[PDB]
């Protein structure tokens, strides 16, 4: 155990071992999270496990009301993501205060990437342990996906998945977009690109979800909302009547 | 009192065919009693020049600060600063001390060496930047000034024309203020050499 | 809150060597190839775009960066702080600089600027270096075109041409070849993108390369008309389609 | 601060050890309220019966237990009490418990981020009524919480957890407040079986909406007894 | 910043090994001037030798340096260096002296062998400047903060070679033109490359100015460095 | 285990363990012995001295703290001070703002969040100090102990120090008798200087070994040694 | 001073004239007062002449920064948030009014910025000791849907009540054309009504007139 | 400046004219007096309108984030951060707000936070300089649970007496209608009200 | 007020200051030396306010002295000049601006020259062939504005002073119980120990 295991400073071969050693705490929640742009809209689909009967099921959750407009999904311990959240919602709410609007998503997502790459250089902070999926319907882009990492990268996606089986899902997408050749579901109704996510998430992961097995996030123009078991349960039977 | 007053001075820029001027005259006052005869308001770093009006502390301290400015400019720039940009210097210089501002109106007069174009301006004490292509007044007889010059000046006036002009404006000026004169400086500026004459003057 | 480490985390080892640049500078290395070139009337800086996922969308992420209206920069080595250097390069160039002489710094000025910060995150408590190499092409009046390279140590020197990152030694070889004092633009543009071909695994197209310039002013650029000494940027970002159109005749 | 090549935290994993060693406190939710009980270990007859209390108030609406190391308990519940003052401060209204629990949440978790600082030798359990009913938390050294309808810490963790599943199972329709107080008693002696070498001394305390109006009041006098009564019966 | 058992500082000692292996640089004093000479660090045909300074930089318009080490850490020092001067020119409207300059740097450098632990500055540095009180002067001073006066000295490899080159070579009477023959045959002698070519040297002289009574820096231009190899015979 | 483990108080061994605090309690076990006891009416402090030589003095072991408030200390000294000054203005404050006197349970938490603040904190030290804290407040007569590691019991009697186990297991037997010793202050010292007798391997008693401390219903909290102390022996 | 703003139907027009006065005196009789906080968002200014300049180009800078930082055109609300904030932590020693104007992406926008950081929305303003002339022509003629050439014609016009019946204002006009489709118009010297006659002779000197004591070169180089 | 709000049987309305002036001149005609700072809480703002558009600005903000973290805030926890704001800071501070908003459980509130920063919670609220000459009509007009249409035209009748005898008053009437239903804005032009 | 004259010859400056020390209604002393050597070869001589008087000029004492020492060597008059009107140029905008008005004397070894300095408390500084502060001031400089001559001598330098004085007795409001006259030249600071009837 040398310091170049234990802080983030950098080791012969260039790399940062903290910072790939928290890669790997995103996965330690055993959840599959994917999410997809509509025509209008934006969906975040998480798994969604509850071991333990004492627990209150409600208060169960990795997804986030970050403001008015932005939702977002985490992959990671929920203290670490908790904590992002604050900070998120925080420096939201900063951006309409100075700035006179409201905070566009893939710019939340660059500042919360900005912190991250803070916590890869200075030695006394260490990275948080999650992947965040911000998404939204932003005034000037349309529906939008942008995933940060512990390393501080982030980006923009037509769909992505995070978790453990995260490549069964992503070749599942990669494959429908090569059938479809547009980057995005070619539907009107949020009901049924939601609708399509539940489906590719069955087809890859090969497993039937019942209403408390799942947690969606829905963001259209002008509002970001969550679905409660019984709009899931509406979503379940409708995919049940042909697939 | 008005810290504007305590001294006395002006400083006066005008431009010419291919040329700048820029006089001011030498005296340095205490009210009413005249103290130095010989205290010039005229000061230059590399092709630039700057004249300074107002409380004599800040003249001297300026001169020093913008020497310190454009000598490091100099070094890390390889080149000596331009009017254009010793403007701007002076600007935000003088903006940074908005609430305890230095009590003085400077002169900016230089040819562009790159360009050829003459160039002057003026600010007031918290640098605002008065852009005028003609002439460019400061000091205790500013108003006499801005009349002289306002009468005497046309464009493109030769070097040597140019001289009589803004000489003119100066000495008549300073003439009827009873906090200038005691002596005038007048520089010719032309992109290849600068011309410095002393002017026979009222000693009163 | 407060920190632990307030000592140098970059300390000299007994044979003189600065270990943590190093190991910044071989992060570099691992990184993909960006280079740039410098013509007589004009700068052209290229990288590769090298995507993360297929599910990804590459023009939400920008290699190439403005830092002012006649300086753009690229980098090989980590992305994350290459993006936190551009902001403090941007920042730094209006701090230092603009809210001071009212226009924006000649290029080795800002490069200097980048430097420092870059020195600085190899002596301050408590951080490590920079794990990026940077190249930065700009114009100024006076000075005229110019490309620097910045390295983790915040050395830098000017460039009449040069390449880092993985096939760097190669591509540096094949610039030496080609290089001379008499290229055009054009000229410079056709050399940068034949020379990235060879590092190129994948698609070599308009979508995979990404390719600035510092060129002529582009007035149509500028957002308002009026005032006739103001010319617009000299940095333009080509597009996927105009790279496609000078890979045709490549 | 330190992540292990699988991305634990082994500190905290440590700090959990603490908790696992410490007495055994439990908090039932019931269908307006929110009980809170715990063991306390008499170590010797010099210690002054029902005067070292464990269960404690912040603001007027929320108790706290906890298991581990005691002084960390206290360390949390200041800063409880610092947090809801301030919230209520700003807003005027009592602090809402979701609201609570993440401020707990988030300065625990913050003593996992940097090398200067140990986490936290706790596992709290706490709760209250607000403006939309009662809430139960539990809240580990990660700052990890989630929401309860019974919860458990310390050395009777695992034959509580198994006491508080069967009321789950056996009323899905709600559980009184009167009730529910009766059952902690009973399951703070069941869960005592383990450390049964030494003596113990109960402590209940109740939140409840019809009970004490939604103010967080001690248990004591003629229903601890009967509570205690309750206990000492179902376990012959 | 602690001592060995030696009473020894590490990270100096370190710094200083550091230092040999940067390119040597020359300096030295005539009667009637001053020149500094130095070996860029082996660079490549692209490297833009015109807009080039890596080993000279000016420090005022009478003071410049020679640099051996890490250039980030050298200009750090440059510009704080720099604004010294000009505090000093504010101050007391004369231009600082030599000594004064140094020794400020010296005292930076120093601190950080003292407290603070930050490491040192991998730097060491040739003064070369003209006052109105020591004439001519050379200094050197390195990463312990210690600075000495001389007549001729070289920083950086080789410096065991190279002061035992000049001392052989030296005398008191020289002119300029003679310090910049010897300078060039010094680096020559002990370069680590097949010749010393233009485009491997930066060159500078502080004379007595052509002809006036004042002082001239002249940091010379690629072409020129060329020219002043052929004259003194290595082509 | 106890390896890597005990180099600060910021760290957890792998049982869950701060060994920091472990050692800052031996520094306790390793000092003089001092019994605390309380009936309902009074609350007693005996504590055996301790000499460095037969030439010096016999160092002071009870500080006052309030008129209604004491403590005596047992492990390392300069801590006690510390933490008594930090309890004097805690008690000066309640008298200050609120003119009320601090209850002996609040000098309790008081001192409970003090300690625990050293057992978090990187580059310091938990205190290395017991204390028996006695009072009379609204609520009569208490004794509190406490530990380093913040840790602190409401206790009818108890004993810390070196060789206390006997006091302890002693007032443990004598429990029911001397809580009844109400408005009889010399009756429960006897047992208080009786109960620091089955803690000596030491000696004999002398006038210079001993100190004693009372406070109560009717009387302010006052430190008795040498001839003061003779009539007990 | 006299700074109008007048918005249309594709946009925003802003105009000022071209006087600068030190009290009763005319320091700059064709000065520009119509200022640039990003390409598309321009400004107008009355009161402390260099406080309206100074937080024109902070603002202006810290704009640039958000559009570079956001990869986003600046936007109208965002110059006005920033300004009102900064003027107001300065409680009004900072003595800038401004008529802040521009299109976005959002569409056109028109506001007013008083110094102690109070702001205001509308179709047609005014500042300046100028504006009551001002706003008396706008009472006048302004209607809902004005083309771009109407829009020009009544700030312009505008700007003319000011040159003629206020003392301190004067000389020429500028105008600034916003339109939301296209790239912002800056039209220096809109109008040039007060052309100085020629004078009746000329004042130029025989060479020698002057009397000069002594005299030398001075040196630039080094 | 003539300001109320008016609790009544379904929620709240809030009046206000449009009047601004430096001095005897009219700076702005048509001001919107009436502020959001929550979809369903609005406030009327009187004083400097400097310091009340700071202020409006902070509150806004947050209730943002309140919003983002507990959810749906309370007016009566509106109204408590402008106090805060306005209590803490009363020497530099010339503001005179109303506080306005419809919940589905307390229903419709109103607090009046005057010069000092403290809160009183009302029925009904009056303020600003043209408020004064209405004290006399409006005790003797309000009525509880009054009907929308009822108390539209109680707003209207009040502020065209303000306006007609404050000179500080004028322009338009705007007001703000807070339900269950949502919100609705309403105007009123000088040729409705003066012929009251 | 206080006097402070001061007059630059061919070889030398002189400096004359008043001896009385006056506060409210009785003069508290008559034989008060307004002086400070700053170096061999330069002297400060000040006038203002009752404590920063004294204060400021031993402050600048302590930093020339402290330079000599640290560079062995002495700084010129020229540069003592400029430390001391900074030093006063940043008093002015100070919380409490030291109100000290100053003349220096010193005699420059490398230029072979004596120089006379004039500094106000606000940082204005001149240099003069004869100079005064306050309002004795409003009577030399017309008396020496006939009198001087660049070419005097020593000598004739205190023959000029002794008329300046002797104005000042006859027509100041106020008893300054005459000057005590100091000569900074190439060899030294000098006290011309008989002036009051020689
Ligand atoms: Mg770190
Ligand atoms: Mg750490
Ligand atoms: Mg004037
Ligand atoms: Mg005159
Ligand atoms: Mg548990
Ligand atoms: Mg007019
Ligand atoms: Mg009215």
């Amino acid at each position: 155990a040398g310091y170049d295991r234990h802080i983030t400073i950098f080791s012969p071969e260039g790399r940062l071992y903290q910072v790939e050693y928290a890669f790997k705490a995103t996965n330690q929640t055993n959840i599959n999270s994917l999410a997809v742009r509509g025509k209008d809209c934006t969906v975040v689909i998480s798994q969604k496990k509850v071991p333990d009967k004492l627990l209150d099921p409600t208060t169960v959750s990795y997804i986030f009301c970050i403001s008015r407009t932005i939702g977002m999904v985490v992959n990671g311990p929920i203290p670490d993501a908790r904590n992002a959240a604050l900070r998120a919602k925080a420096e939201a709410a900063e951006f309409r205060y100075k700035y006179g609007y409201d905070m566009p998503c893939d710019v939340l997502a660059k500042r919360m990437a900005n912190l991250s790459q803070i916590y890869t250089q200075r030695a006394y902070m260490r990275p948080l342990g999650v992947i965040l999926t911000f998404v939204s319907v932003d005034e000037e882009l349309g529906p939008s996906i942008y995933k940060t990492d512990p390393a501080g990268y982030y980006v923009g996606y037509k769909a992505t998945a995070t978790g453990p089986k995260q490549q069964e899902i992503t070749t599942n997408l990669e494959n429908h977009f090569k059938k479809s050749k547009i980057d995005h579901i070619n539907e009107e109704s949020w009901e049924k690109v939601v609708e399509f996510a539940i489906t590719h998430m069955i087809d890859a992961l090969g497993t039937e979800f019942s209403k408390n097995d799942l947690e969606v996030g829905v963001a259209t123009k002008d509002k970001f909302f969550t679905l409660s078991a019984e709009n899931i349960e509406e979503r379940l039977v409708a995919i049940a009547e042909q697939d | 009192s008005d810290p504007s007053s305590i001294n006395g001075g002006i400083v006066v820029a005008m431009t010419g065919k291919d040329c700048v001027a820029i006089a001011c005259d030498l005296r340095l006052g205490s009210q009413s009693l005249g103290v130095s005869n010989k205290f010039e308001k005229i000061f230059h770093y590399g092709h630039v020049f700057l004249g300074i009006t107002g409380l004599a502390t800040d003249v001297t301290t300026l001169n020093e600060m913008f020497r310190y400015k454009t000598n490091l400019y100099k070094l890390k720039e390889e080149r000596a600063i331009e009017p254009e940009t010793f403007t701007q210097l002076v600007s935000s210089s003088l903006y940074e001390r908005r609430f305890g501002p230095y009590f003085v109106g400077p002169v900016v007069a230089g040819i562009n060496s790159k360009s050829g174009k003459p160039f002057i301006a003026g600010f007031d004490l918290i640098g605002c930047i008065d852009e005028a292509k003609d002439f460019i007044v400061s000091g205790t007889a500013s108003d006499q000034l801005f009349g002289m010059c306002e009468s005497l000046y046309e464009p493109n006036l030769e070097p040597e024309d140019l001289f009589e002009t803004i000489s003119q404006a100066l000495l008549n000026a300073a003439d009827r203020d009873a906090l200038s004169g005691w002596g005038a400086v007048v520089y010719i500026i032309k992109k290849d050499e600068v011309v410095k004459r002393y002017l026979k003057m009222r000693q009163d | 809150m407060t920190d632990r480490y307030s000592f140098s985390l970059t300390t000299f080892s007994p044979s003189g060597k600065l270990g943590q640049i190093d190991y910044a500078l071989t992060a570099v290395k691992q990184g993909v190839t960006s280079l740039g070139i410098k013509a007589t009337n004009g700068v052209v800086i290229a990288t590769e775009k090298k995507s993360s996922s297929p599910l990804a969308m590459s023009e939400t992420l920008s290699k190439v960066s403005l830092l002012t209206p006649d300086i753009g920069a690229v980098y090989s080595g980590m992305g994350p702080d290459y993006r936190v250097l551009v902001d403090k390069s941007r920042k730094v160039a209006h701090t230092s600089y603009k809210r001071i002489y009212g226009e924006y710094p000649p290029t080795k000025l800002l490069v200097s600027e980048v430097a420092k910060i870059m020195q600085e995150a190899t002596q301050s408590g408590g951080v490590r270096p920079f794990g990026v190499s940077l190249l930065i092409a700009g114009h100024d009046e006076f000075n005229g075109f110019s490309l620097y390279q910045v390295d983790p140590s915040g050395s830098y020197f000017p460039w009449k041409a040069t390449a880092i990152g993985k096939g760097s030694v190669a591509a540096k070889t094949f610039l030496e070849k080609r290089w001379n004092d008499e290229l055009e633009l054009e000229d410079a543009i056709h050399i940068a993108l034949l020379t990235l071909k060879e590092s190129v695994e994948g698609e070599f197209n308009g979508d995979t390369i990404e390719l600035a310039i510092i060129g002529d002013e582009n007035p149509d650029l500028l957002g308002y008309t009026g005032i006739p000494t103001d010319k617009g940027p000299r940095f333009r970002k080509l597009t996927s389609q105009e790279i496609n159109d000078r890979l045709e005749a490549l | 601060s330190v992540f292990s090549p699988d991305g634990r935290n082994f500190q905290v994993e440590y700090a959990v050890k603490a908790v696992e060693n410490g007495t055994t406190s439990i908090g039932i939710k019931c269908n307006d309220g929110v009980v809170f009980a715990v063991e306390k270990l008499i170590t010797s007859k010099l210690l002054v019966p029902q005067k070292n209390v464990k269960i404690q108030v912040v603001d007027r609406h929320i108790g706290c237990v906890y298991s581990g190391l005691i002084p960390d308990g206290r360390h949390l519940v200041n800063r409880g009490r610092e947090e809801a003052a301030s919230f209520k401060k700003l807003y005027k209204t009592p602090i809402p418990i979701p609201a609570f629990a993440d401020r707990l949440g988030q300065y625990v978790q913050a003593h996992t981020l940097y090398n200067s600082v140990r986490p936290f030798g706790v596992s709290t359990i706490f709760g209250g009524v607000d403006k939309n009913g009662a809430h139960l938390y539990m809240l580990e050294p990660s700052g990890s919480y989630w929401g309860y309808k019974g919860a458990a810490t310390g050395k009777g963790r695992q034959s509580a957890k198994a006491e508080l599943e069967k009321l789950v199972d056996h009323h899905p329709e709600g559980l009184s407040a009167r009730e529910a107080v009766k059952q902690a008693a009973k399951i703070i002696y069941l869960a005592h079986e383990d450390n049964k070498e030494k003596d113990f001394e109960l402590e209940i305390s109740w939140c409840s909406l019809s009970e004490t109006n939604g103010l967080h009041k001690f248990v004591k006098g003629d229903l601890l007894q009967e509570a205690i009564d309750f206990a000492q019966k179902e376990i012959n | 910043t602690i001592f060995s058992p030696e009473g020894r500082l590490y990270q100096v000692e370190y710094a200083l090994e550091s230092i040999s292996h940067a390119g040597t640089a020359i300096g030295i004093m005539a009667s009637d001037g001053i020149v500094l000479a130095a070996e860029r660090k082996v660079t490549s045909t692209l490297l833009e030798q015109d807009t080039s300074t890596e080993k000279l930089y000016k420090l005022n318009d009478k003071i410049a340096v020679a640099v051996a080490g890490l250039t980030a850490d050298a200009e750090i020092l440059i510009n704080t260096a720099r604004i010294h001067a000009q505090n000093y020119l504010k101050t007391y409207n004369e231009d600082i002296p030599v000594e004064i300059l140094v020794r400020r740097l010296s005292d930076i450098k120093q601190g950080y062998t003292q407290h603070g632990g930050l490491r040192p500055f991998g730097v060491s540095f040739i003064y070369a400047g003209y006052d109105d009180r020591y004439g001519y002067q050379l200094y050197t001073s390195n990463p312990s903060g210690n600075y000495t006066g001389w007549k001729a000295i070289s920083v950086g490899a080789n410096t065991s070679a190279a002061q035992t080159l000049l001392q052989m070579d030296y005398k008191d009477d020289m002119k300029v033109d003679d310090a910049i023959e010897l300078a060039l045959k010094t680096l020559s002698k002990t370069t680590d490359s097949s010749a010393l070519t233009y485009d491997r040297l930066e060159f500078a002289t502080i004379r007595k100015g052509a002809n006036d009574g004042e002082v001239y820096q002249k940091i010379f231009k690629p072409q020129e460095i060329k020219d002043i190899l052929v004259k003194t015979g290595i082509t | 285990f106890r390896n890597n483990y005990d180099g600060d108080t910021v760290t957890f061994s792998p049982t869950g363990r701060l060994f920091q605090v472990e050692y800052a309690l031996e520094a306790i076990k390793q000092g003089s012995v001092t019994v605390g006891l309380r009936s309902n009416t009074h609350a007693v402090l005996v504590a055996l001295k301790r000499n460095a030589d037969e030439l010096s003095s016999y160092q002071k072991k009870i500080i006052k703290c309030d008129e209604h408030m004491g403590l005596s200390l047992a492990g390392l000294a300069p801590d006690a001070r510390v933490l008594s000054n930090y309890l004097r203005q805690q008690c000066n404050y309640s008298s200050l703002v609120f003119n009320r006197k601090l209850a002996v349970e609040r000098a309790g938490h008081l001192l409970c969040d003090k300690a625990q603040k050293n057992t978090q904190s990187y580059g310091g030290r938990p205190y290395g100090v017991g204390l028996l804290i006695i009072g009379y407040d609204k609520s009569g007569a208490h004794l509190l102990e406490f530990q380093p590691s913040g840790n602190v019991t409401e206790l009818y009697g108890t004993a810390i120090g070196a060789r206390s186990q006997g006091a302890k297991t002693y007032l443990e037997r004598t429990l029911d008798t001397f809580i009844k010793i109400d408005g009889n202050p010399d009756e429960l010292i006897k047992a208080g200087v009786e109960a620091i007798s089955q803690s000596l391997r030491d000696e004999s008693l002398t006038v210079d070994n001993l100190s004693i401390a009372i406070v109560g219903k009717d009387t302010p909290f006052t430190i008795y040694d040498g001839e003061a102390v003779a009539k007990y022996i | 001073t006299t700074i109008v703003g007048v918005k249309f139907n594709n946009g925003v027009v802003i105009a000022a004239d071209t006087r600068s006065t030190q009290g009763p005196i005319v320091a700059d009789k064709n000065c520009a007062k119509l200022h640039r906080i990003s390409p598309k968002i321009w400004c107008a200014g009355a009161g402390t002449a260099a406080d309206t300049e100074a937080v024109t180009q902070l603002i202006g800078s810290n704009i640039e920064l958000h559009s570079l930082y956001t990869s986003r055109e600046p936007r109208v609300v965002s110059a006005l948030q920033m300004l009102k904030q900064h003027l107001f932590k300065y409680q009004g020693h900072i003595g800038a009014y401004l008529i802040v104007a521009g299109v976005d992406p959002t569409g056109s926008h028109l506001f007013s910025i008083h110094a102690h950081g109070s702001t205001d929305v509308g179709y047609y303003l005014s500042l300046g000791s100028g504006s009551l002339a001002a706003m008396a022509v706008l009472e006048s003629h302004w209607k809902q849907d004005l083309t771009k050439e109407e829009a020009i014609k009544l700030a312009s016009d505008a700007i003319q009540a000011g040159i003629w019946n206020d003392l301190g204002s004067g000389s020429n006009v500028d105008v600034c054309v916003m339109e939301i489709g296209k790239d912002a118009e800056y039209l220096r010297n809109y109008l040039t009504p007060n052309v100085r006659e020629e004078k009746q002779k000329s004042y130029k000197f025989p060479r020698g007139t002057t009397a000069v004591l002594k005299e030398s070169i001075v040196n630039i180089c080094d | 400046t003539s300001i109320m709000a008016v609790t009544f049987k379904d929620g709240v309305i809030l009046g206000a004219d449009s009047r601004t002036t430096t001095g005897a001149y009219i700076a702005n005609r048509v001001t919107d007096k009436l502020t959001r700072v929550h979809d369903k809480i609005w406030c009327c703002r009187s004083g400097s309108a400097a310091d009340t558009q700071a202020i409006a600005d902070i509150v806004q903000y947050h209730l943002e984030l309140y919003t983002s973290q507990y959810g749906t805030p309370s007016t009566e926890t509106a109204a408590s951060v402008f106090k805060e704001l306005c209590y803490e800071n009363k020497d530099n501070l010339t503001a005179g707000i109303i506080v306005a908003g419809y919940d589905d459980k307390n229903k419709g509130e109103v607090y009046t936070i005057p010069l000092g920063g403290s809160v009183h919670k009302l029925p009904y609220a009056i303020a600003g300089s043209g408020s004064t000459f209405i004290y006399g009509y409006c005790d003797k007009n309000f009525r509880e649970n009054m009907s929308k249409e009822e108390t539209v035209d109680f707003i209207k009748h009040s502020l065209s007496q303000a306006i007609k005898w404050d000179g500080s008053s004028g322009g338009v009437i705007r007001m703000v209608v807070l339900t269950a239903a949502g919100v609705e804005r309403l105007i009123f032009y000088p040729d409705e009200y003066e012929q009251l | 007020m206080d006097i402070i004259l001061g007059i630059r010859v061919q070889d030398s400056v002189i400096l004359a200051s008043s001896k009385a020390v006056t506060r409210g209604i009785s003069v508290l002393k008559d034989s008060d030396d307004k002086t400070r050597q700053l170096s061999p070869h330069t002297l400060m001589s000040f006038a203002g306010e009752a404590g920063d008087t004294v204060q400021f000029a031993e402050y600048i004492q302590a930093n020339i002295q402290l330079y000599s020492i640290r560079e062995d060597y002495e700084l010129s008059p020229q540069a003592v000049s400029s430390f001391v009107r900074q030093e006063l140029a940043k008093s002015i905008r100070s919380r409490r601006p030291y109100q000290v008005n100053v003349l220096i004397g010193g005699y420059d070894k490398k230029k072979n020259k004596p120089e006379l300095y004039q500094i106000d408390y606000l940082g204005t500084k001149v240099e003069l062939p004869y100079g005064a502060h306050g309002y004795s001031g409003f009577y030399t400089f017309s008396l020496l504005d006939h009198h001087y001559r660049p070419d005097m001598t020593t000598e004739e330098g205190l023959d000029l002073l002794k008329l300046c004085v002797q104005e000042l007795e006859k027509r100041m409001p106020m008893d300054f119980k005459g000057v005590i006259v100091k000569i900074v030249d190439k060899d030294g600071i000098r006290q011309v120990d008989d002036f009051q009837a020689q």
